[PDB]
RNA sequence: GGUUGAAACACGACCUGAGAAA
């Protein structure tokens, strides 16, 4: 086989203020004695901001001031993971973290050149709530473009996030997932929408599949015109 | 005091084939010591250029790096369609590491107008006391528009929220939902429930509407 | 400042130069 660099992240989630919480970075593809590592994490609408590192065949390890002192990174390699500990948590804190490999100095410099796939802390005493999905239904009378549209809203959920596809995914073309909104209750609610031919309503089925891990919620929803 | 990296421009709105360039000063010297990022939203950021002009291998040729002093450019020579990103600049030359505030990069296109689309709340929906409205508009260009709300033709204030897709990886549009939220009280006290669409691909405002159970 | 040891520190080899905290 073909041994590909992948870093993937696990450990995140909702935590309350003052709480702690461990992420973790398994790498494969390289051995990570003999890498830095690096945290970076990107808070909501902001950029991205450097977190913490570990130093090869040394062990050494450095931090951002924002972190100093609640912060500890740290690296197993008999696992090939390293980790970040979060202790004291605090509501600025929220970010999606992702872990980061900086390159090897002959070909890359000082440049982070693998990164995991990022995993979102949410700094919050509000509590998991799964969605409600209700259906954005079509109409051959409702036509503009040159197709129907039709669509499920997904509603009052918390933390993110939420993923949506259609058809069990074979349905792909023509569909817009639209970014969550926080709505004044404190929860969220996004809408995806498809655009199809007016003639195949009636002719084909159209089911959206709601997936909210944080709650464990998997709903289906059958997508139709109203007999009116 | 840490290294501040300033990039400029905030934005910028080119058309595929354009030639484009971001900067970032670094301010004190970083020697050479910098490398680019390309990041879609919500994933995670691209090694694009390594100590200031080398270029990461696998990474296309139309990106390259330049440095003077401590002025930083990032070039790419034929912007592509998928290029639509926020792209920072890092420094490395010591501990903390630090980024510039991203450049967000637009693909110009010509103007398309958007289909309008809006739907009822559910029944469903109802049973629990909020009603939701939508109006979808969809695949347009550029991203600007108005939504307004009308319920039995008056204007709508303070109870609808927007949300924007991210550019078409292919042909460059936005989609738009516009959420009206209301009780179902208030719902089920007026008729008429309209979405007024103004936006430059449309000669004259269009105006998608249903009536409150009226099939 | 640059090359290089899987290597910013620690543990090593070098180049430019009066000196790489230049």
């Amino acid at each position: 086989e073909i041994s590909e660099v992948q870093l993937v992240e696990s450990g995140g989630g909702l935590v309350q203020p003052g709480g702690s919480l461990r992420l973790s970075c398994a790498a494969s593809g390289f051995y990570i004695s003999y890498s830095s590592i690096h945290w970076v994490r990107q808070a909501p609408g902001k950029g991205l901001e450097w977190v913490a590192s570990i130093s090869p065949y040394s062990g050494s390890t450095y931090y951002a001031d924002s972190v100093k002192g609640r912060f500890t990174i740290s690296a197993d390699t008999s696992k090939n993971t390293a980790y970040l500990q979060m202790n004291s948590l605090r509501a600025e804190d929220t970010a999606v973290y992702y872990c980061a490999r900086q390159g090897y100095r002959r070909r890359s410099g000082r440049g982070f050149d693998y990164w995991g796939q990022g995993t979102l802390v949410t700094v919050s005493s509000a509590s998991t709530k799964g969605p409600s999905v209700f259906p954005l239904a079509p109409s051959s009378k409702s036509t503009s473009g040159g197709t129907a549209a039709l669509g499920c809203l997904v509603k009052d959920y918390f933390p993110e996030p939420v993923t949506v596809s259609w058809n069990s995914g074979a349905l792909t073309s023509g569909v817009h997932t639209f970014p969550a909104v926080l709505q004044s209750s404190g929860l969220y609610s996004l809408s995806s929408v498809v655009t199809v031919p007016s003639s195949s309503l009636g002719t084909q089925t159209y089911i959206c599949n709601v997936n909210h891990k944080p709650s464990n919620t998997k709903v289906d929803k059958k997508v139709e015109p109203k007999s009116c | 005091s840490d290294i501040q990296m300033t990039q400029s421009p905030s934005s910028l709105s080119a058309s595929v084939g354009d030639r484009v360039t971001i900067t970032c000063r670094a301010s004190q010297s970083v020697s050479s010591a910098v490398a680019w990022y390309q990041q879609k939203p919500g994933k995670a950021p691209k090694l694009l250029i390594y100590s200031a002009s080398s270029l990461y291998s696998g990474v296309p040729s139309r990106f390259s790096g330049s440095r003077s002093g401590t002025d930083f450019t990032l070039t790419i020579s034929s912007l592509q369609p998928e290029d639509f990103a926020t792209y920072y600049c890092q420094q490395s030359y010591s501990f903390p590491s630090t980024f510039g505030q991203g450049t967000k990069v637009e693909i110009k296109r010509t103007v398309a107008a958007p289909s309008v689309f809006i739907f009822p709340p559910s029944d469903e929906q109802l049973k629990s006391g909020t009603a939701s409205v939508v109006c979808l508009l969809n695949n347009f260009y550029p991203r600007e528009a108005k939504v307004q709300w009308k319920v039995d033709n008056a204007l709508q204030s303070g109870n609808s929220q927007e949300s924007v897709t991210e550019q078409d990886s292919k042909d460059s549009t936005y989609s738009l939902s516009s959420t009206l939220t209301l009780s179902k009280a208030d719902y089920e006290k007026h008729k008429v429930y309209a979405c007024e669409v103004t936006h430059q691909g449309l000669s004259s405002p269009v105006t998608k509407s249903f009536n409150r159970g009226e099939c």
